[PDB]
């Protein structure tokens, strides 16, 4: 696709395709022109332009790699914590690759890594640039994904429950516990880890959870 | 009442009857881990009581749960064992 | 997917006389592919040669008739007449006749016969031409080993151990000896004098490389083979680098690293060999001070070359025979002895020019 | 300034992963954005045929272009001046005096004899396979009882052109010892008895090393079961020289147990965690015995909806018994849509789809959607699988299909049998393999004025009925209740392409009172893989279906369930369908509906003198054989020759009345087609099709050699 | 420049760190919650 051209007007036509939306054309020319006058001071800003497109396009694995790319191009750089923050956002969009929850879908249940992944980055920017210009979308996406994740360990041990293994089925709620009193999934769960309990006769255990969700009952 | 068709219910972190007499009173906490493994049920809030869970019914024939839970002080010492088999 | 280099042809046909094939006496293949030395000799007008599994035969030096043959092969055990795989060269030594097998069994031949005086195994195949050191064989096995074995009976001598290879550039270092000063090639580019008495490393050398994470020229299939005029030595290059050194010392005299050589000879002054481009250069003993080259079959996989009536002969892969002018300096005469071709010695002794072409038993050519 | 290294143009490679050579580049220092050195063209070029060297060529030669380009881009051609690899051309094993050389090749790897009358591979070579002759080799003496084996040295030779290779083997010949007696040593944990039975050899017997290793590992596993990550155990021989025997220490020692907290998955993205982790017959929060790990892994396999089960157990780091599981988990997607179309005149050419999104948002429920048609004979097929009903594992399949064909070539009477119905599976796994399923199938069909052929009017009269002969007038609409069962043994390897193992599909189907057509009958499909090349590339292939009608009260197979076979997986190269009993017509003249003298299938319009007709229609039996081998494509693949044969007949064909006509209860007439298991990959998909040779073509079957999809 | 995506974020429950009667407390210190301009979805906007 490339057409060699004067470097000014590269830059020219990867502005016009990003005002526009254009992220094909305009990542193929800032490729090009990182082709073509690579490390230069502005062709790490078209490098800036490339991920931003990247994600533009929805293109996730060169999204990653550029990302990484200029991390390890610059420990601190001009644009380095909106570079944080969209490695953050293409991280929890691998977690939301696909989108059918409104097919009457849930994704809690799915795999649990790049939410993980997410979870990182966002509480590292969240106290290692914890001033940015991308604090609260960052935040609120934090507490919904520590949300997500409670959920999903939920179903897990429901799952179990559904199976039998009691002990499993205790430790989950447990580790959730530990993990947080606090998100949905917790009080959702609770129960399970009761009758769980009352399954093996602890039922020592089982009562005193009772009363853990009887102070909590909502 | 027409399906013979049940499976056994692998579940364990069982004991042995060595496991059994592998402790006794007052042992320290470190020292019962190692000697028995790390558990994996003690309450999430109250004392350093720990609990050991053996588990089982091969279908249709008895369910035979048999747990020994421990309690435990302050100081990360023994203070009561507690057996319990099936029912 | 085979696009090999491929050389020219014969060119500039020439004959300045007859290239007389003195007879073509076939007795039976033979080599194949497989290289290896196996060279043909003779003695007094009963030449030798052999098959690749057992079979040996000595002839007539006028018509190739045969004088008598004898079969080797083991006729038990593994397989019923075993194919023991000849490999050494030709080694003549009164009634006791060399050869040598891939198996690491030495026979010692019984020439009146053929009585298989005695088999012995040995450090490994013996790939080498075995030389013969007045009651001691030099056989030079393939793992860089070197033994000697008692003309009568085998008796190993000793077991020198020798420049011990990694990845195997052709370990056939025909060894040498010289007022009893045991010289043998090596298999990573270094000579080693030997105590001819009871093989004593009576100096080391390194002269140039070997292929294998240090690559050296394996278009150039040396010979690995040291010639020994007056005190100062003529080593070949396991590249054909070249080279000259004292005698008992191994310092060097000068080299010509140019040099990445198949086979050679000497005379006088002039020193011959087959560079890697397949293309000799006639050299004065003082150096690799040059008289001439021939680049003509460059690159054309030959033989060792020989001298003939004062001229030079050297063999080709594909039966062809390019007599040279010694002095000046190309072909004189020509022939197509062969479609089989040929690698191994070309031998001359007794002004009677002897090949065993790679299959098509000895032939032997005059004028 | 000399920067900037900014062109690699890979060129005359033609035969490896240019890649590879480029990450060998960047070893070199070479890549893209790289300080510009102009020097390294010979450096390079050394360095890149240093790696033919590597890959076993040492004699393809390079040449690198240097292109003076403006201050930063740079061009660059590689010139792989390629020639012939090198080429192994004899083995030698010296000091070999117990067994035949060419036959210690004969289990190699590596070797000489590729002639043109054996294939082994090529004769190439890399040290790394050598290295694995080598073991193979010390094996093969070591299960022997040669103790004191060993390989004192090898090595390989260059004919002086860069093309031969010589192979070397130096060895000691062990001189065979009686292994005296094997000794249990270390840490057993009171399991000794079961132990020492691992290893009852047989008194001062012979030494065989492998056989060691087995009772070693065994031993491992053994304790597995009692929950030990890695027994670290060790087999120690002593040599007793002497005597000419050896003695056995057994070092045991286990670890620990209680082990499985947390068995992380993977990329499971697609597919609801809870199936995977139901496809894992180990229940968490308990011990770890790394066969349960693997039955797992296997039942993840047999699902298919997956890639790779990788597995990687792990010690948590913090206590011994933290250990928990990842599952690395590549499965594929796959969108199954596939129209193959059948061609072959003008009455009969449609073919079939599929249109099946194969477990949607793999969800753990694969559903179906098929449809087929045939120039009156129209079927749909529609399902919905609920692999995962109970915590068990029950299997629920909804079953759904449409005849809608009312005959509406010219109106109708043209073999209208619109017939719908649907039915349920609700599959066990009766045992770890094992599964007999149930159902309760039922079915609407509705006959009116076919046209008259002889099996149907056996039928209506097996049915009981009394049709007007030779008048395409009678009409039957039927439903039943059917009970249904079947049974199915799988324990092969992938779902979609397998390796090796037994697919059988018994599905017994029966009839009950109160439905209209009551009649009993069975099926059963026979097929299975296994391979002939060890590497589980190269494999047989086993295909074989039984066809078997029936009826109860003496009525008959219920036609619209006549099996048939030709076009697609059935047979090959034959057209769809039209292999069997050819239907054949009364001699009839009174259609109710005269065209154009058209439709000369036995009507009025001339049409006398019953037509011995060339209408394949199939019967209550079938069989069609297919054995195939599997190449590894050497051009989700695979590629085998089919040359497959099948044969339809009736049994209540009774000859009596088609006495003047070819026979259609001999089921002796097996048709043949021959060809070549074919499939591709192109950047679309799984690419894969068929062509065959018909030529045991038997009375005017009615063939098209090609076949499109899979 | 509105956030591609959901804003289910602002349907997440402020998490409430629960509340247990005596005695009965959990680590729950593993997490990273600290509490601190940029909008919330449509003024959310990425230009660098």
């Amino acid at each position: 696709e490339v057409p060699d051209n004067p470097p000014n007007e590269i830059y020219a036509t990867a502005q016009q395709k990003l005002q526009d939306g254009n992220w094909r054309q305009a990542i193929t020319q800032l490729e090009a022109l990182d082709n073509r006058y690579p490390f230069g001071p502005y062709s790490q800003q078209v490098q800036l332009d490339l991920i931003y497109a990247y994600y533009k396009n929805a293109d996730l694995p060169l999204a990653q790699a550029a990302i990484d790319r200029f991390i390890r191009l610059n420990p601190t750089h001009p644009n380095i914590d909106y570079v944080m923050y969209m490695r953050g956002l293409t991280n929890m969009a691998l977690d939301d690759s696909a989108l059918q929850g409104f097919f009457g879908v849930d994704r809690s249940d799915r795999d649990p890594q790049h939410a993980r992944a997410a979870f990182s980055d966002f509480s590292k920017l969240v106290r290692g640039y914890p001033n940015s210009q991308y604090t609260t979308d960052a935040t609120k996406r934090l507490v919904f994904l520590k949300d997500r994740l409670a959920k999903y360990e939920y179903s897990v041990a429901e799952y179990y429950t559904e199976r039998g293994a009691w002990v499993a089925v205790v430790n989950r709620v447990e580790g959730m516990l530990r993990d947080y009193p606090d998100t949905q999934a917790t009080r959702d769960a609770l129960p399970l880890m009761e009758n769980a309990y009352r399954q093996m006769q602890m039922n020592a255990q089982a009562e005193k959870v009772a009363k853990i969700i009887a102070a909590n009952s909502s | 009442e027409r399906v013979v068709y049940r499976p056994d219910i692998n579940q364990g972190n069982y004991l042995t009857a060595n496991d059994v007499s592998k402790i006794r009173v007052g042992m320290t906490q470190q020292q019962v881990a190692y000697a028995l493994g790390t558990p994996l049920m003690s309450d999430p809030f109250g004392t350093n009581t720990w609990f050991y869970v053996f588990r089982q019914q091969p279908g249709h024939e008895g369910v035979t749960q048999q747990t020994l839970t421990l309690t435990f002080n302050s100081s990360g010492v023994l203070t009561n064992i507690d057996n319990k088999p099936a029912l | 997917e085979e696009d090999v280099v491929k050389m020219s042809p014969l060119p500039t046909v020439e004959n300045q006389f007859t290239p007389t094939t003195a007879w073509s006496t076939s007795v039976g293949s033979g080599i194949g592919n497989f290289y290896s030395n196996l060279h043909p000799a003779l003695a007094d007008n009963v030449v030798y040669a052999a098959d690749r599994a057992g079979l040996v035969k000595a002839l007539n030096a006028d018509d190739g008739k045969e004088i008598w043959s004898v079969s080797l092969a083991e006729k038990d055990g593994w397989f019923s007449k075993e194919p023991a795989l000849l490999s050494g060269g030709v080694t003549v030594s009164g009634g006791h006749v060399y050869i040598g097998s891939e198996k690491a069994q030495v026979y010692a031949l019984n020439t009146s016969d053929g009585t298989v005086a005695w088999q012995t195994k040995v450090a490994g195949e013996a790939l080498s031409r075995p030389v013969v050191s007045d009651g001691l064989v030099l056989i030079h096995t393939s793992n860089g080993q070197l033994q000697a074995l008692n003309e009568a009976d085998g008796a190993v001598k000793w077991t020198v151990n020798l420049d011990m290879p990694s990845l195997s550039l052709r370990g056939e270092s025909a060894p040498t000896t010289a007022f009893g000063a045991a010289v043998v090639g090596g298999d990573n580019g270094r000579v080693s004098a030997v105590l001819m008495e009871q093989g004593q490393m009576i100096w080391q050398q390194r002269i140039s490389q070997a292929t294998g994470s240090t690559e050296i020229d394996r278009l150039s299939d040396v010979d690995t083979t040291p010639v020994v005029v007056n005190g100062v030595v003529f080593a070949l290059a396991y590249n054909g680098n070249l080279t000259a050194l004292d005698l008992r010392s191994g310092q060097i005299m000068w080299k010509r690293e140019l040099g990445s050589v198949n086979d050679f000879i000497v005379d006088g002054n002039r020193i011959y060999l087959v560079d890697q481009n397949d293309r000799v250069m006639a050299l004065t003993i003082d150096g690799g001070v040059t008289l001439w080259t021939q680049s003509d079959l460059l690159h054309r996989l030959l033989t060792s070359p020989v001298l003939y009536n004062g001229n030079l002969v050297v063999g080709d892969s594909e039966g062809y025979l390019h007599w040279i002018n010694v002095e000046d300096g190309r072909f004189v005469a020509q022939q197509k002895v062969d479609s089989s071709g040929f690698q191994t010695e070309p031998v001359a002794a007794d002004g009677k020019l002897l090949i065993q072409a790679k299959d098509g038993t000895v032939y032997s050519i005059t004028r | 300034e000399r920067p900037t290294i900014a062109s690699i143009t890979f060129s005359g490679n033609k035969s490896v992963k240019d890649d590879m050579l480029k990450q060998n580049l960047e070893a070199s220092g070479v890549r893209v954005g790289e300080s510009l050195d102009r020097t390294t063209i010979a450096d390079i070029e050394k360095g890149l045929e240093d790696f033919y060297y590597s890959v076993g060529k040492y004699s393809a030669s390079v040449k690198a272009v240097v292109t003076p380009l403006p201050r930063n881009r740079v061009d660059l051609k590689l010139v792989f001046q390629e020639g012939v690899s090198a080429e192994i051309q004899q083995i030698n094993i010296v000091g070999n005096h117990a067994f035949t050389t060419d036959e210690l090749i004969s289990h190699f790897q590596l070797r000489d004899e590729v002639p043109w009358w054996n294939v082994v591979g090529d004769r190439k070579y890399q040290k790394q396979k050598l290295a694995g002759d080598l073991e193979t080799l010390r094996s093969y003496y070591l299960d022997r009882g040669y103790a004191r084996f060993n390989i004192d040295s090898t090595q390989v030779s260059l004919t002086p052109d860069k093309k031969g290779i010589y192979v070397t083997v130096n060895i000691t010949e062990g001189d065979q010892y009686k292994l005296s007696g094997v000794e249990v040593s270390g840490n057993l944990a009171g399991h000794s008895a079961e132990i020492e039975q691992l290893t009852k050899i047989e008194p001062g017997e012979l030494y065989n090393g492998t056989k060691v290793t087995k009772m070693e590992d065994d031993i491992k596993k053994l304790l597995g079961r009692y929950g030990y990550a890695y027994p670290r155990v060790q087999s120690m021989p002593e040599i007793n020289d002497a005597d000419k025997t050896v003695k056995l220490r057994v070092n045991v020692d286990a670890g620990n147990r209680f082990y499985v907290r947390k068995i992380r998955f993977e990329g499971n993205d697609t597919s609801k965690d809870a199936v995977l982790r139901r496809e894992m017959r180990q229940m968490e929060g308990a011990w770890l015995g790394s066969d349960l790990v693997d039955q797992g892994k296997e039942r993840l396999n047999r699902l298919g909806f997956f890639e790779t089960v990788d597995t990687d157990t792990q010690r948590v780091p913090g206590s011994p018994d933290q250990v928990d599981v990842v599952y690395k988990v590549k499965e594929r997607n796959t969108g199954s849509f596939n129209f193959g179309i059948g061609y072959g005149t003008e009455s009969g050419v449609s073919f079939q789809a599929g249109v099946q999104q194969d477990n949607w948002l793999g969800t753990g429920y694969a559903v179906g959607i098929n449809g087929t048609k045939n120039d009156y004979q129209t079927y749909a097929e529609l399902s919905v699988t609920n692999p995962y009903f109970t915590v068990d594992g029950v299997s629920l399949g909804g079953r759904l299909f449409y005849n809608d064909f009312q005959a509406d070539d010219a109106d109708l009477s043209d073999y209208t049998n619109k017939s719908y119905g649907t039915d349920v599976t609700l599959g066990f796994p009766i045992n770890e393999y094992n599964s007999l399923r149930a159902g309760l199938g039922y079915v609407h069909n509705s006959l009116s004025n076919m046209q008259p052929q002889v099996a149907m009017w056996r039928y209506l009269y097996s049915m009981g009925e009394h049709p007007s002969t030779s008048d395409q007038d009678n009409s039957f609409k039927t439903d039943d209740f059917t009970f249904n069962y079947g049974w199915t043994y799988n324990k092969l390897d992938r779902g979609y392409f397998p390796t090796d193992g037994s697919r059988v599909n018994l599905t017994g189907k029966v009839t009950i009172p109160g439905s209209d057509n009551e009649y009993y009958k069975v099926t059963l499909d026979t097929a299975t893989y296994v391979p002939i090349d060890d590497d589980h590339k190269w494999v047989v292939l086993g295909r074989t279906r039984w066809g078997y009608g029936d009826g109860l009260g003496g009525k008959e197979m219920p036609f619209y369930e006549n099996f048939y076979a030709g076009g697609s997986s059935t047979v090959r190269g034959f057209q769809s369908n039209t292999i069997g009993p050819k239907a054949v017509y009364f001699p009839h003249q009174a259609s109710n509906y005269d065209p154009d003298y058209d439709y000369e299938c036995a009507t009025q319009d001339g049409a006398k003198d019953l037509c011995k007709s060339d209408d394949a229609v199939g019967g209550n039996a079938m069989a069609v054989a297919s054995l195939e081998f599997i190449t590894p494509t050497p051009f989700s693949v695979r590629t085998s020759f089919f040359w497959d044969m099948g044969t339809v007949w009736d049994t209540n064909w009774d000859s009596s009345q088609y006495s003047g006509y070819p026979d259609y209860s001999d089921p002796s007439n097996i048709r043949m087609s021959a060809g070549i298991a074919l499939q591709w990959m192109s950047p679309l998909g799984p690419l894969v099709f068929s062509y065959a040779q018909p030529f045991k073509k038997y009375d005017g079957d009615k063939a098209e050699q090609f076949q499109f999809n899979i | 420049r509105q956030v591609s995506g959901d804003e289910a974020y602002l349907e997440a429950a402020p998490l409430a760190e629960l509340h247990a009667p005596a005695g009965m407390i959990l680590p729950v210190t593993s997490g990273d919650y600290a509490i601190p301009s940029g909008a919330v979805g449509k003024a959310l906007d990425i230009r660098p």
